[PDB]
């Protein structure tokens, strides 16, 4: 139940269970295959 | 989820832990690409490290102090600490400041908790209850000047009044001017040769300013103020590189000359445990 | 008896929240509204109508003069007037638009600053009026004037000219006190040609000059004005 | 061949023409109309003397010359003595009306000067002793002959300082008000059609005035060589869907 | 919402940014009316901007003072500040005065919210806790004389007890005897040569009485009392030029003598920037 | 919830959302159409 | 008026709660958000990603 | 609610004005009994005078 | 909600919206009609 | 334990508020109405009662 008007008064917000670590991880422009040679 | 599959021996043409780190990716190897595994559940969700669980608790972000004294031939209220300010920024206390300056730009609400104490150093008699008024004021807004101008009326300006020892709580939505809080920013204000450089210029969110509402009594009276900021509804962009030196000013990157080895240096060989 | 736990802020009065109160006149009944003409619902639909800039400050003492743009006939290629564009100071701060962009802390969108021109009917001139959005000095000739947002404007019939500042910015909002970041450019106007006064008259003529918002505008974060202080309470 | 520029008002037995108009302003939008029921409150039927009432006063004269600081009429008082609209005033405890606003002043094509032609709606004035010295009522009721801006301050009467509207806000923001200006060179009328605008259905006439007409020089008067320096300016004012309520003896007002 | 459609070159016969002033228009010009523009959406409601926001937040109001002392042999209660009273009026202090007075009659409920504070100058003991009790005194009643009167009685007459220190919080309903409040009254109470004029004829909205409801103790204490007003509910109607020079009265538009101009002088040409 | 019975008593009123400056911005009696001539 | 109790803990301040607060700029409107590549959601996404180890310490 | 209806000129045998206060009660005459009325609405119900409210505080 | 069991412990009582004058200011026996002379 | 925090006014006694209380006299069963002609339920239906005037005030 929100008491106030306003969205910034409610409370914290909840878990974004996104979690995509690939723009971080492989940011590569040619996939990457696990297995497959690096350098071909 | 499982955390690990089981996996038996392999003889394979096909290596996944042959890879090439000048490509620049971190390839996603696990143990059961190099050893044999039993399954096993990840019984776990990583709740606890979500951004909005890391940056959403209260940090203390300031602390200040004000006097309840006679002002009576006083002829700077804002020396006297009759009143004081504080020019609102998040970078003054640095603990909360390494959590942040993990990203680049960061967007959240936050939300203020405000403790007030008082301390009575010159022996004394009966203390009075102190009201403290706390008002933002925002860039371009009658500055105060003397612990009870016009400017405490303050009539279009959010105030709070809460007691000494009590606390005080609001929260205020995100007042950035851009879409972001820059936590860096690699720019100046204009194209001038001797504009300061920094954020600084980015982030003049104004300053809060704080008083005694009561009159004096016979003795002084010491109000220290600690301003605690939790996120609530975080965003960020960008990881970047921790901390790794000491700071040494709000908003400037700037260290410290002859600072000391920031990695440990083994005692013992390269050979060492 | 139902369990509670009270939070932090507990106590406080925030000038500025809203919430529920007992009535100290239980069962009052107030007297009927009657129906009045000039209705204001948002201060946006009042910055709308425009009024007159004290454009030629250049005095000493308040007058109606500093509203009077004053124009010189014969003269060709030079500068009738200059001034940045720092809404909340300088010219436009006593303006009903400078006076109520005061009361916010952050402002975004267009403005329509408009000149009627008040010379002899039988007279003729041709002005530009030029913008020049942020990032440059304010223009010091019209070759240099005339390479940003402008308007050649003919003086005729039709009296008045309406110039557009079109909102140019990177970030979204600006501050409404003057900042160096946030600053919004410059607005100059010099002659395009020159005014011409038919025979049989003589001296300056004056352009008037109007500053409204145009429906795009944006103000927020609502502060104090520096626009108002006092030492003691009043009384009657 | 209808241009905003032509136009005739006929109101009573009196009519207007003016060829050099531009438009016409109707305060908030909105054209005077009587006073409905749902809105009324003293229980009295009330008077519309209509045709005798609603017709055209032609207020006397005013010199504008390069020296001029500006005018200002309250309503109803400038008409307090014209025809039957005058006594009916004075007669009853109460009445009502709305006005059309004719503000004449023509000159050549050789001329330049601008006035500002703007009604105030509640436009309480400052005395220029400052502090909370009072205003006398034959100050703020000077009949027909209205105020001039540029007489020099009189004892107990209001201040007389153009920059500052007669009340401590500038002149540059009576745009404001519902307003039309006339620049000799476009113009030579200005026409604003007032609603009765009050915080009571109906009201007494000669204890308040309800609105101030102000007729303002601001580029200031210029004529061709040789000329005569200054034109006469105008008022022509019509009580516009009058009424009268609580009729008796006739009021006895200061001096 | 669009802010700007897209709008490219024009070369017509239709001309929008030519007008005529004369006429009392602001004609609707917008920026692609006169360069080639791009859509851009608004991303704002103007919600901020509402007169019931711009009038709907707490301003102090008024600031008096009473005390708690041995009113033995004291012969005016009121002139000891036994207790004291407050002609109601929201014209004395002028932050909220000039937001009001951009509007020529307004309509609206009130909150109240009064917070006492107490200031014991002269070196004391224990203070025992005060209460403080407000009561609405309006036109035509009893007015009180000494600090404990059968006035206080209060029996018919709204009235609030609370303690110094706290706060108390209540909001009347719009009592004006009109539809709305005259911010300005151009007229006189009846016409009578030396009768005054302004709105205080017109807004005699009666006093307001503060008292202690204790008895003295040894020492003597002073209470502040500041009452803030929250308009809820607002219609204002017909806009008028913002106030530009200082304010002398209550109730009248009276400017002070002598004031200092109040455009800013250029430093420098017309042509400067 | 209003917890009290008098209208005084509830809280702040809710935007508007009315919005039109033609009385202030326009109060001409003869319709101008912007890009039509000011003066026929 | 409803009959409560208040338990122990009332008015405590814990900085790890998650409550409710009144907004202190009541009808603001903040800027629009625009896209920016590179948003983190969990500090798990980051740590996967290798940096260098200073393994020869010895200096 | 009518707090007074609208009334014309009147010439009756039909008077309510004249009374005899002798017989104790208080004839409910109104404003147009004797003068020229216009239609008004009361807009108030009388809440404030009610006893409870009276002695309520 | 009446959070209590006793009648008296609830809040005051709402408006009669009863009224009728006539007990007080016609208790006369025989009928009067407005108009119609008093004293036949 | 359900969370609260406590508004500016807590405490107050208004004289005009209107709120419910415990009864100290729990379960009491008053006297019965018995009817008694008369009733006055608004100031309004009195002040239509006519009175006499001592508009002869010389003495
Ligand atoms: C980066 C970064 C982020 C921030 C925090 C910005 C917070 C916005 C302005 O903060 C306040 C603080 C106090 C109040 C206040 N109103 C009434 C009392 O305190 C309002 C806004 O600062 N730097
Ligand atoms: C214009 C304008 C508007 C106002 C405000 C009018 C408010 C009505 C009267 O105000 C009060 C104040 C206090 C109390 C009160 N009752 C118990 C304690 O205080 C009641 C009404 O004043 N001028």
């Amino acid at each position: 139940i929100n008491y106030y008007k306003d969205a910034a008064s409610t409370s914290s917000a909840g878990q974004s269970l996104s979690m995509d670590p690939s723009k971080f991880t492989e940011p590569v422009k040619d996939l990457m295959l696990k297995g497959a040679p690096a350098l071909n | 989820t499982v955390a690990s599959i089981s996996s038996g021996p392999k003889h394979t043409q096909k290596v996944p832990i042959l890879t090439a780190n000048e490509t620049g990716a971190t390839m996603p190897v696990l143990p059961s690409d190099s050893i044999e595994t039993r399954t096993t559940y990840m019984h776990f969700n990583g709740s606890e490290t979500d951004v909005e669980c890391f940056l959403g608790r209260a940090a203390c972000v300031h602390v200040t102090e004000i006097q309840n004294k006679d002002a009576t031939g006083i002829d700077n209220h804002r020396e006297a600490k009759l009143f004081n300010d504080w020019k609102i920024n998040l970078s003054s206390l640095v603990q909360l400041r390494k959590k942040l300056e993990l990203f680049t730009y960061v967007r959240f609400d936050s939300e203020y908790t405000i403790l007030a104490t008082a301390s009575q150093p010159d022996s004394a008699n009966y203390s009075s209850n102190l009201v403290v008024q706390a008002m933002y004021v925002p860039p371009g807004a009658p500055n105060p000047k003397e612990w009870d101008d016009y400017t405490w009326q303050s009539a279009s300006n959010p105030s709070v009044f809460f007691k000494v020892g009590d606390t005080s709580r609001f929260s205020v939505p995100y007042v950035g001017l851009a879409s972001a809080y820059n936590c860096f920013y690699d720019g100046y204000s204009h194209d001038d040769a001797e504009t300061q450089y920094g954020i600084t210029v980015l982030s003049h969110m104004g300053s809060m300013a704080f008083r005694i509402v009561n009159e004096h009594d016979e003795h002084k009276t010491l109000v220290k103020i600690r301003v605690y900021h939790r996120a609530k509804h975080v965003e960020a962009w960008i990881p970047r590189a921790p901390r790794a030196l000491p700071y040494t000013s709000i908003g400037r990157t700037n260290y410290p000359k002859n600072t000391e080895p920031v990695i440990k240096k083994r005692k013992g060989d390269i050979k060492s445990y | 008896g139902l369990p509670t736990t009270t939070l932090p802020g507990s106590g406080q009065f925030l000038t500025t929240d809203d919430r529920q109160s007992p009535s100290a006149l239980p069962n009052y009944e107030p007297t009927p509204r009657i129906h009045i003409p000039g209705k204001v619902h948002n201060l946006l639909e009042i910055i709308q109508v425009d009024t007159l800039i004290p454009m030629n400050n250049t005095h000493t003492k308040d007058e109606v003069n500093s509203y009077l743009i004053p124009l010189n006939a014969n003269r060709q290629n030079e500068q009738v007037f200059g001034t940045n564009l720092f809404i909340g100071d300088g010219v436009f701060k006593t303006t009903l638009l400078g006076e109520i962009v005061q009361y916010y802390t952050h402002w975004s969108g267009s403005l329509r600053f408009s000149l009627m021109y008040t010379g002899p009917a039988l007279s003729s001139a041709k002005l530009i009026l030029a913008y020049t959005p942020p990032g440059a000095r304010g223009p010091q000739d019209r070759r240099e004037a005339m390479l940003g947002t402008h308007v050649v404007w003919d003086i005729g019939l039709q009296s008045t000219i309406v110039m557009t500042i079109p909102w140019t910015s990177g970030v979204q909002f600006r501050y409404t006190d003057p900042d160096t970041y946030t600053s919004a450019g410059f607005l100059s106007c010099w002659y395009q040609t020159s005014l011409i006064l038919p025979p049989e008259t003589t001296g300056q003529v004056y352009l008037l000059s109007f500053i409204s918002a145009c429906p795009d505008f944006k103000l927020r974060l609502m502060k104090d004005t520096q626009t108002i202080s006092q030492t003691v309470a009043l009384t009657e | 061949g209808y241009s905003d520029r032509v136009q005739q008002i006929t109101l009573g037995n009196s009519t207007i023409t003016t060829q050099e108009a531009a438009n016409a302003v109707v305060c908030y939008a909105e054209w005077p109309e009587y006073l409905p029921d749902v809105d009324a409150s003293d229980v009295n039927k009330t008077s519309k003397p209509d045709t005798s009432v609603c017709r055209f006063y032609t207020l006397d004269s005013k010199t504008w010359t390069t020296g001029s600081k500006g005018w200002c009429w309250k309503l109803p008082d400038a008409l307090k003595d014209m025809g039957v609209f005058g006594q009916n005033m004075f007669f009853h405890s109460l009445g009502r009306s709305g006005y059309t606003v004719h503000v004449q002043c023509n000159a050549t094509k050789f001329h330049s000067g601008c006035l500002l032609v703007v009604v105030i709606p509640e436009h309480q004035l400052a005395s220029h002793e400052g502090g909370n010295v009072s205003v006398k009522y034959t100050f703020t009721h000077p009949g027909e002959r209205g105020i001039d801006l540029s007489s020099a301050n009189e004892v107990g009467g209001p201040v007389k300082d153009v920059l500052y509207n007669m009340n401590g806000t500038l002149l540059g923001n009576l745009l404001i008000f519902p307003h039309q200006f006339i620049n000799l060179r476009t113009n030579n009328t200005a026409t604003i059609v007032i609603p009765y605008i009050n915080s009571v259905p109906i009201d007494s006439m000669t204890r308040h005035n309800n609105v101030s007409l102000m007729v303002i020089p601001i580029a200031p008067l210029t004529v061709p060589t040789g000329a005569t320096p200054s034109l006469p300016i105008t008022v022509t004012i019509a009580p516009m869907c009058t009424e009268f309520s609580g009729i008796r003896s006739k009021s006895i007002v200061p001096q």
